[PDB]
RNA sequence: UCCCCCGUGCCCAUAGCGGCGUGGAACCACCCGUUCCCAUUCCGAACACGGAAGUGAAACGCGCCAGCGCCGAUGGUACUGGGCGGGCGACCGCCUGGGAGAGUAGGUCGGUGCGGGGG
RNA sequence: UCAACGGAUAAAAGUUACCCCGGGGAUAACAGGCUGAUCUCCCCCGAGCGUCCACAGCGGCGGGGAGGUUUGGCACCUCGAUGUCGGCUCGUCGCAUCCUGGGGCUGAAGAAGGUCCCAAGGGUUGGGCUGUUCGCCCAUUAAAGCGGCACGCGAGCUGGG
RNA sequence: UCCUAAAAGGUAACGGAGGCGCCCAAAGGUCCCCUCAGGCGGGACGGAAAUCCGCCGGAGAGCGCAAGGGUAGAAGGGGGC
RNA sequence: UAGAGCACUGAUAGGGCUAGGGGGCCCACCAGCCUACCAAACCCUGUCAAACUCCGAAGGGUCCCAGGUGGAGCCUGGGAGUGAGGGCGCGAGCGAUAACGUCCGCGUCCGAGCGCGGGAACAACCGAGACCGCCAGCUAAGGCCCCCAAGUCUGGGCUAAGUGGUAAAGGAUGUGGCGCCGCGAAGACAGCCAGGAGGUUGGCUUAGAAGCAGCCAUCCUUUAAAGAGUGCGUAAUAGCUCACUGGUCGAGUGGCGCCGCGCCGAAAAUGAUCGGGGCUUAAGCCCAGCGCCGAAGCUGCGGGUCUGGGGGAUGACCCCA
């Protein structure tokens, strides 16, 4: 009875939460599409991954119709 | 209709029900108060009263108030009221559902059939001054398969409807029977 | 604030691991053991969980 | 009907939404106890009701069977039941209104709505219509 | 300090839809033309350039309206960490802390930051 | 298509009732157990049938349950062995009673019968066919009951299957 | 790919459902431009549905293929290099 | 996610509205009008969904800050065993809302606590984590009539079945308690005496259909009263009867709904039984309250050991946790 299939879990989601120090360029969120958009010092790769471009702390922000953004508020 | 209210605050609604006091609220654009009538009492009243007829509430402040029943939430599982709402009226154009007397037995009812009274009341804008105990309906020119919408109404003075001009009030429908069974179970 | 006295009375046996650890943090070794300590927000937090196993006095 | 396929069982926790109030009709029948009511069970009550007052008023049916009923043909363990043997059912939790009658006298509603209760796997109750609305 | 308009950002529908009224003096639009810069899978529609005359019609700014959209309590219940009791069960009840969705009362035709022209 | 996709060789299919060793009740077949869908019985409702008349007698559609004889599900003791159908001998227990005893109802004139209730005390035949159980049949009877006891009974027997 | 999976991640059964073993020198990079589906009305052949004009129409289209997530403030359609 | 919701995908009962279809009158020029039919779209009413979500908890997850010295935590390294698990509570799939069934998730106990008290007996249910000794003490669950420690304890109810001592739809003037409705001293409920009627024989079908098979249904008259009729009955009547009024009588009475305990439904195989005997204002059930018995739990006293600390220049050894 054909059905025993499935794919292996991809383990994705936010990796670093709001108010968390981050090193140069470590990943912050792995997402299916654009559940989140870039931000201050926060670029995104082919798989829509979101990673830091600088050190400092991560902060989230909901911009309604705009989207949900995530960025690093640096310091040094 | 009249009814004696009582003031409430921090006590447990659950505990009140234990004694026999049904909790509820009273409010309008300016008022809002934690209250509770006696169940057995409210029942006698609300049964007769309903959300069509006004109620005079009587607080221990000597205060009388012309409150309409807004909504009553029930205990699913063996029906029974849990908690009430009282809209304190004043003198401005308020809307509210008001009764409906379908007088006269339509052509269908006569020739065997069923009066399906879609509504039993109508949402209509109105002044606290106006509270037509009902609204008669000449439903008698109704043949089997016919209907009566809002557009046809005996609307008393100052009583404009809030609903649609299309929304139907009632209708006559065919009567299910045993001869019907032969056909149903077959096909 | 007042220090809390807390005596253990019902055996923690069979009770979920978490609470096992609470009685540990509250320094509650064995049963029927007395234990007086400061009433801080975080101290109560533990004494809170283990309520069903301890009676709290006030001193 | 359409939907899709076979469906998991799921439990029948408290009769929360399991219930309602009398919509149409003069009287009705409420479930006191949770259960899966079969298609057959339903029709059983229906046809009963009509048969009682021949050429009668109007019977409403507030419940409706959409859960697929799986079952195995007297075997063991490969795959999920081809199911559908009793076919389909309706999730009736304590409180729910199942049938409305209208256009008849009490002694008719009482009797018919009672006879129907004899086809249902459940303890039930027949309601007038108090007044409690909305 | 204030008011009008212009460009820009912010909160992201209480800002929106529609209805009604309103301003061209400055601003903005439309309008005149297409030689030149440049442009249409065809059309100066659009983008682009030169430029008075006309206009506030369209667009837009402003304001009033709630009919639609949008926001929306209170009380109360569902459910529920943690603790306890009951029925063979399908299940149900109590204590302690938490507590909606829906619906109701009601709110809304926005608010504000910077810069520039205009009295 | 090293696709048996972490890929044993470069290079490979059957059969054993002629069979054998190591292991397993970690796992089937018997039986027991748990369960009771299937099975057997009882019951609720009463459309309808029975001239009239829902229960003399009967009961659609659907509902609740008892029992643990069948078919089955699971895999729990038992694979350093718990012998398996049928017959024979000897039985013994249940009662949902086949007969005899007692009783209500009857669409019971009488005789005879229908059906329900009480009631194990004792009784419950001989032969043909088949390994048979089961069943059909012959001739009788008050009747030729059903079922439990490892589908009782192989340190009792048989050994047709 | 989705559900089961109990709002972190994970999570089983001969549990419920469906795909993959490719394709594209443009279906790729960039610069500029552009915005659907669908509904009503008007239109010679057409005709429910070609193409044309109007209005309404925030994403129900589209994104080579399954499904989901995303998405017109482009990832969608056109062009130049 | 539970919940809830219907705005997307689908599902859905009833009605409104309205394309296409069905069927009749009316047609051939094709058109129209009906429709107690089928039905898209749209609307209101009402609802369902693991793989639907406009919405959405308790909670969980992670970072920061603080408490937290614990047979905690981290790092390197030597040594392993284990890779059949099992039951219970909860949340799902499978299963049949079967299984001492199965498969995951969280927890837990057995495993290894078949050691100790409770549950008659019984790994995992309730109580509790056994270092040894004691003819000491408090308590846990459970229990206090005898076997068997300790109350035939106190107070207020209920149950008459041995219910308790462990079965379901469904049933019934079992009994107790609360509530609403109506009747009655201008005389109720019951019983009991009289009428209980007239067109009527209601109309329609049917062989027949006279309140009284089946179908449709709502008159008035004599009156204080008697249904176009309750049930029997005859082939069809009459009949008797309730309904219905008036008298006798003399005080209460009928019903609806909620709650507590009990009754029927209730049939098995070696001999019975709730562990037993026994128990009925209880030795049962519900509420309240004081006391006591009861473990290897805790306290008291003594000893052992190991760790930690303090005394010991001193080791030895001493005290304390
Ligand atoms: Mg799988
Ligand atoms: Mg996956
Ligand atoms: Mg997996
Ligand atoms: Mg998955
Ligand atoms: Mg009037
Ligand atoms: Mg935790
Ligand atoms: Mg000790
Ligand atoms: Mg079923
Ligand atoms: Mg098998
Ligand atoms: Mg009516
Ligand atoms: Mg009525
Ligand atoms: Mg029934
Ligand atoms: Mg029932
Ligand atoms: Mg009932
Ligand atoms: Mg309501
Ligand atoms: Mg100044
Ligand atoms: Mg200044
Ligand atoms: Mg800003
Ligand atoms: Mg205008
Ligand atoms: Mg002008
Ligand atoms: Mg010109
Ligand atoms: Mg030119
Ligand atoms: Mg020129
Ligand atoms: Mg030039
Ligand atoms: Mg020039
Ligand atoms: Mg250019
Ligand atoms: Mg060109
Ligand atoms: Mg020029
Ligand atoms: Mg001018
Ligand atoms: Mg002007
Ligand atoms: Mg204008
Ligand atoms: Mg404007
Ligand atoms: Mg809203
Ligand atoms: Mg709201
Ligand atoms: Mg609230
Ligand atoms: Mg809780
Ligand atoms: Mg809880
Ligand atoms: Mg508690
Ligand atoms: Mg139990
Ligand atoms: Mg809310
Ligand atoms: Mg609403
Ligand atoms: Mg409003
Ligand atoms: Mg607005
Ligand atoms: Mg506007
Ligand atoms: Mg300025
Ligand atoms: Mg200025
Ligand atoms: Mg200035
Ligand atoms: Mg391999
Ligand atoms: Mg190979
Ligand atoms: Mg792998
Ligand atoms: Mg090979
Ligand atoms: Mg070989
Ligand atoms: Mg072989
Ligand atoms: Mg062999
Ligand atoms: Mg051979
Ligand atoms: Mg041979
Ligand atoms: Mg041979
Ligand atoms: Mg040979
Ligand atoms: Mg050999
Ligand atoms: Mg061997
Ligand atoms: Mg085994
Ligand atoms: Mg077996
Ligand atoms: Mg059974
Ligand atoms: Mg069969
Ligand atoms: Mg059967
Ligand atoms: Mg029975
Ligand atoms: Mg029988
Ligand atoms: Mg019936
Ligand atoms: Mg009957
Ligand atoms: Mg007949
Ligand atoms: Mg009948
Ligand atoms: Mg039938
Ligand atoms: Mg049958
Ligand atoms: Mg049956
Ligand atoms: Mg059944
Ligand atoms: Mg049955
Ligand atoms: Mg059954
Ligand atoms: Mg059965
Ligand atoms: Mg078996
Ligand atoms: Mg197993
Ligand atoms: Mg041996
Ligand atoms: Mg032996
Ligand atoms: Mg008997
Ligand atoms: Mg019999
Ligand atoms: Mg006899
Ligand atoms: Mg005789
Ligand atoms: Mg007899
Ligand atoms: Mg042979
Ligand atoms: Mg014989
Ligand atoms: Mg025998
Ligand atoms: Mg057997
Ligand atoms: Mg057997
Ligand atoms: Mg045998
Ligand atoms: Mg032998
Ligand atoms: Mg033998
Ligand atoms: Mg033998
Ligand atoms: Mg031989
Ligand atoms: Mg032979
Ligand atoms: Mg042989
Ligand atoms: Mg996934
Ligand atoms: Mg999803
Ligand atoms: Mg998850
Ligand atoms: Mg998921
Ligand atoms: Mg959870
Ligand atoms: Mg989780
Ligand atoms: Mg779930
Ligand atoms: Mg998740
Ligand atoms: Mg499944
Ligand atoms: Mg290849
Ligand atoms: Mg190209
Ligand atoms: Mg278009
Ligand atoms: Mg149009
Ligand atoms: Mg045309
Ligand atoms: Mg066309
Ligand atoms: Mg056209
Ligand atoms: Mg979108
Ligand atoms: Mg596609
Ligand atoms: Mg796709
Ligand atoms: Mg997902
Ligand atoms: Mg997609
Ligand atoms: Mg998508
Ligand atoms: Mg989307
Ligand atoms: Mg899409
Ligand atoms: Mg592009
Ligand atoms: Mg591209
Ligand atoms: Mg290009
Ligand atoms: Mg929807
Ligand atoms: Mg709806
Ligand atoms: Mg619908
Ligand atoms: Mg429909
Ligand atoms: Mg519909
Ligand atoms: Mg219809
Ligand atoms: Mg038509
Ligand atoms: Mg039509
Ligand atoms: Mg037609
Ligand atoms: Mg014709
Ligand atoms: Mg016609
Ligand atoms: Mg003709
Ligand atoms: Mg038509
Ligand atoms: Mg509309
Ligand atoms: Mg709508
Ligand atoms: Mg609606
Ligand atoms: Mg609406
Ligand atoms: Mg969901
Ligand atoms: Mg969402
Ligand atoms: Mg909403
Ligand atoms: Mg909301
Ligand atoms: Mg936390
Ligand atoms: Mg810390
Ligand atoms: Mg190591
Ligand atoms: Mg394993
Ligand atoms: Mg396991
Ligand atoms: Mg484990
Ligand atoms: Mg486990
Ligand atoms: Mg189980
Ligand atoms: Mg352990
Ligand atoms: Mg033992
Ligand atoms: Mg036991
Ligand atoms: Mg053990
Ligand atoms: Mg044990
Ligand atoms: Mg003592
Ligand atoms: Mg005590
Ligand atoms: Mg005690
Ligand atoms: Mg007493
Ligand atoms: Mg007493
Ligand atoms: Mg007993
Ligand atoms: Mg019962
Ligand atoms: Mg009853
Ligand atoms: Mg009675
Ligand atoms: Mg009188
Ligand atoms: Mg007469
Ligand atoms: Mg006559
Ligand atoms: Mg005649
Ligand atoms: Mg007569
Ligand atoms: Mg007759
Ligand atoms: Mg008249
Ligand atoms: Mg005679
Ligand atoms: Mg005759
Ligand atoms: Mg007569
Ligand atoms: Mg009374
Ligand atoms: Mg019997
Ligand atoms: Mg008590
Ligand atoms: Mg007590
Ligand atoms: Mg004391
Ligand atoms: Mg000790
Ligand atoms: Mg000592
Ligand atoms: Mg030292
Ligand atoms: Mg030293
Ligand atoms: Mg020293
Ligand atoms: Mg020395
Ligand atoms: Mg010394
Ligand atoms: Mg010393």
């Amino acid at each position: 009875t054909k059905n025993g299939r499935d794919s292996q879990a991809k383990r994705l989601g936010v990796k670093r939460y709001e108010g968390q120090v981050v090193r140069a360029g470590n990943i912050l969120v792995r997402q299916r599409g654009t559940r989140f958009k870039p931000g201050k010092n926060v670029g995104m790769g082919r798989d829509f991954t979101l990673f830091a471009l600088v050190d400092g702390v991560v902060e989230f922000q909901d911009r309604g119709r705009l989207g949900r953004y995530v960025h690093v508020r640096p310091l040094a | 209709y009249r009814l004696k209210a009582y003031y409430r605050e921090g006590e447990k609604p659950s505990a009140l029900r234990r004694a026999g006091k049904l909790p509820g609220v009273m409010y309008n654009r300016h008022l809002n108060r934690k209250v509770y009538v006696d169940l057995v009492e409210f029942d006698k009243v609300f049964r007769q009263a309903s959300i069509h007829h006004v109620i005079v509430l009587e607080l221990p402040d000597g205060q009388s108030l012309p409150t309409l029943v807004r909504q009553v939430n029930l205990d699913k599982r063996r029906r029974r009221p849990e908690h009430v709402d009282f809209f304190v009226l004043s003198d401005e154009p308020v809307e509210m559902y008001v009764p409906l007397r379908f007088v006269g037995t339509p052509a269908g009812v006569r020739a065997g059939g069923v009066l399906q009274e879609i509504h039993r009341d109508i949402l209509v804008k109105v002044s606290p001054r106006n509270i037509p105990e009902f609204i008669e309906v000449d439903v008698s020119g109704l043949e089997i398969g016919d209907s009566l919408h809002a557009s046809d109404l005996k609307l008393p003075p100052g009583v404009e409807l809030a609903v649609s001009p299309e929304e139907t009030i009632a209708a006559v429908v065919p009567p299910e029977d045993v001869e019907k069974l032969a056909e149903e179970a077959a096909a | 604030m007042p220090r809390l006295k807390v005596k253990l009375v019902k055996s923690p046996i069979g009770y979920p691991k978490d609470q096992k650890a609470a009685l540990k943090a509250l320094g509650l070794r064995r049963l029927q053991q007395e234990r007086v300590l400061e009433d801080t927000p975080a101290i109560r937090g533990n004494v809170e969980k283990v309520a069903h196993l301890v009676r709290v006095e006030v001193v | 009907r359409m939907k899709y396929r076979k469906q998991q069982r799921g439990r029948l926790k408290g009769a929360t939404k399991g219930g309602d109030y009398v919509a149409f009709g003069d009287f009705g029948l409420v479930a006191l106890e949770p259960a899966w009511i079969t298609a057959q069970q339903i029709e059983a009550a229906r046809v009963a009701m009509v048969r009682h007052f021949r050429r009668g008023g109007k019977i409403f049916i507030r419940i409706f069977p959409d859960k697929p009923y799986t079952k195995k043909p007297l075997e063991v363990r490969m795959g999920k039941g081809k199911g559908n043997v009793e076919g389909y059912v309706a999730v009736v939790k304590p409180g729910r209104v199942m049938f409305e009658v209208a256009g008849v006298t009490e002694e008719q509603a009482m009797e018919a709505l009672r006879i129907a209760g004899h086809k249902l796997p459940i303890k039930t109750k027949i309601v007038r219509r108090d007044a409690y609305d909305e």
